[PDB]
């Protein structure tokens, strides 16, 4: 039975791991989208005019 | 006109290419070279003018 409480216990956190991997995807796209529209102003705006 | 959107310098002119599973820019840039010094100044006075 210390097999079907291992059980238990791998698959609660497994599933708890798959959540905080999906929400840190999601972050992490839209911190890039930030970073392009940031790069885009610096690379227009300070090496020549608007 | 937006600086360095298309290519590294001025802009002239591109042309597309197909890909498997994308496109291909070809941008024809113009850029400058064999520079000097001179002499600058603002303007010029004449006459009081």
């Amino acid at each position: 039975e210390a097999e079907v409480q291992i059980d238990r216990l791998i698959t609660g956190r497994l599933q708890s791991l798959q959540t905080y991997v999906t929400q840190q995807l999601i972050r992490a796209a839209e911190i890039r989208a930030s970073a392009n529209l940031a790069a885009t102003k610096m690379s227009e705006c300070v090496l020549g005019q608007s | 006109k937006r600086v360095d959107f298309c290519g590294k310098g001025y802009h002239l002119m591109s042309f597309p290419q197909s890909a498997p599973h994308g496109v291909v820019f070809l941008h024809v840039t113009y850029v400058p070279a064999q520079e000097k010094n001179f002499t600058t100044a603002p303007a010029i006075c004449h006459d009081g003018k």
